[PDB]
């Protein structure tokens, strides 16, 4: 839920990348 | 003139796009006059150069200051802002933005570099929402000038659909089914660790984790007759690069393996060339490092059962292959630039 907001805010972070392969 | 260039993110794409620039520069309609990174010059410099796949950069000298990074005397100024609505690219003169972060696939997401000042923006991925999206060998003619936001695909999806577009026209696909058996990339975490997508999570050099694709259902962005018809999964390994499409297609008229292979064969030389290649050689991912098609057939793998069942095995440098495709697609658009 912060952690949801905290990927919107930041989607270039390890911990939210996700790349279309 | 010259179309003047700017990179958003400077990361395994983005300086494999700029080495690509830099190996067809004397011919090419683009100049890249900036980049955008999180990174510094210095930094970017040394990246450019030393490259873990790709090797050192020996074709001419890169060097860095506090502003620019130097690629055979060749300038590009640096900026260093994770908000693209802040980027001089008006300033700058900036024409068209690579857009190589993985961040601003979206309408609203790219046009940040358009409301800074860019005209035009080409996303290294699979746009969000409503974005034409292209594959050079395949519908890159339909562009339309007028454009100011598109993408290139996927790795994966610039693998496969030149395959399918030619397997369509030959046999007629009514169903298709892929996985792609593919190098781990930078969304992956190197030990266990957070991660939104708990696949992603997991030890990257470690383990063959599974992950969606969009990239079969993308196939029916660009042949709009397959749109509904294509699905598939990747299946991440432990390579750093390289990948290969494992593709099971029901097709209307019966066929049997040598007929799919010549067929193949015979676009690869003809309406694909330079998009595919196809090879009767006992290869291994190594030996497709640096390949500048989109997909190498290997003929030996294809097999048909029934007729109507055809199975089609197919390679691609998912870093180098699709950065060329990139270049390709970039110089279509400088091309065509009203
Ligand atoms: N095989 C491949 O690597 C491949 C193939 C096709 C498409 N893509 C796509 O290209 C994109 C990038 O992939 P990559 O492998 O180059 O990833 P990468 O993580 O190596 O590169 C991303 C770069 O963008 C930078 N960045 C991130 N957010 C930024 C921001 N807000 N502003 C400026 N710079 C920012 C990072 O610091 C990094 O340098 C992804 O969308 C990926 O799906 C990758």
């Amino acid at each position: 839920t912060s952690f949801q907001q905290y990927c919107d805010d930041n989607p270039d972070a390890a911990e939210c990348r996700i790349y279309d392969d | 003139s010259m179309v003047r260039v700017a990179i958003n993110g400077f990361g395994r794409i983005g300086r494999n796009f700029m080495r690509c620039w830099l190996q067809r520069k004397a011919n090419s309609k683009l100049e890249i006059v900036g980049i955008n990174d999180t990174s510094d010059p210095r930094t970017n410099a040394h990246l450019l150069k030393y490259d873990s796949m790709l090797g050192i950069f020996q074709d001419a000298e890169i060097t860095a200051d506090d502003d620019c990074i130097y690629a055979g005397g060749h300038a590009v100024k640096c900026v260093s802002d994770r908000n693209p609505e802040n980027l001089p690219w008006s300033a700058w003169g900036i024409d068209l933005v690579i857009e190589a972060t993985g961040v601003f696939t979206s309408r609203e997401g790219a046009s940040k570099h358009l409301s800074a000042g860019a005209k035009k923006v080409l996303i290294t991925a699979p746009g969000k929402g409503n974005i034409p999206t292209y594959v050079v060998g395949v519908n890159h003619h339909t562009y339309d000038p007028s454009e100011d936001i598109v993408s290139n695909a996927s790795c994966t999806t610039n693998c496969l659909a030149p395959i399918v577009k030619v397997l369509h026209e030959a046999f007629g696909i009514q169903q298709g089914m892929m996985t792609t058996t593919h190098s781990y990339t930078g969304d992956q975490r190197l030990l266990d660790a957070s991660h939104r997508d708990l696949r992603r999570a997991r030890a990257a050099a470690m383990n063959i984790v599974p992950t969606s694709t969009g990239a079969a259902k993308a196939v029916g962005l660009v042949i709009p007759e397959l749109q509904g018809k294509l699905n598939g999964i990747a299946l991440r390994v432990p390579t750093p690069n390289v990948s290969v499409v494992d593709f099971v297609a029901q097709v209307e008229k019966p066929t049997i393996a040598e007929q799919v292979n010549q067929v193949i064969k015979e676009a690869s030389e003809t309406t694909m060339k330079g998009i595919i290649h196809y090879s009767e050689l006992e290869l291994v991912s190594s030996d497709y490092r640096g390949h500048n098609a989109s997909s190498i057939l290997d003929a030996s793998l294809t097999m048909v059962l029934g007729g109507n069942l055809v199975k089609v095995v197919a390679w691609y440098d998912n870093e180098w292959g699709y950065s060329q495709r990139v270049l390709d697609l970039a110089e279509h658009m400088a091309a065509h630039w009203a």
